[PDB]
């Protein structure tokens, strides 16, 4: 769509996080 | 002249709660001229650590935090 390479840029952070999760 | 710290990421959770997608996008490319990333490896290594709270809202996660 409009966005898609942007948003990985984000899923990134959320990688990281996701195993304190 | 803009810097990334700790305590500004965790002062935007300790004052309402927030995605890493918005978080990110506070800094993505606005003025910073950072790698795409780099951004994310500094706040990665900083937010990674943080180990913060996750709560449902509209259906979405979000960062929360209780000092």
């Amino acid at each position: 769509g409009s966005s898609s390479e942007a948003d990985e840029m984000a899923k990134a952070l959320e990688a990281e996080l996701n195993d304190l999760m | 002249d803009v810097q990334v710290t700790e305590d500004a990421v965790r002062r935007y959770l300790t004052r309402k709660p927030m995605t890493t997608k918005d978080l990110l996008k506070k800094f993505q490319t606005k003025k910073t001229g950072l790698s795409s990333e780099q951004t994310v490896n500094v706040l990665a290594q900083i937010l990674k650590r943080l180990n913060p709270e996750r709560k449902m809202i509209n259906d979405k996660m979000h960062f929360s935090l209780k000092e």
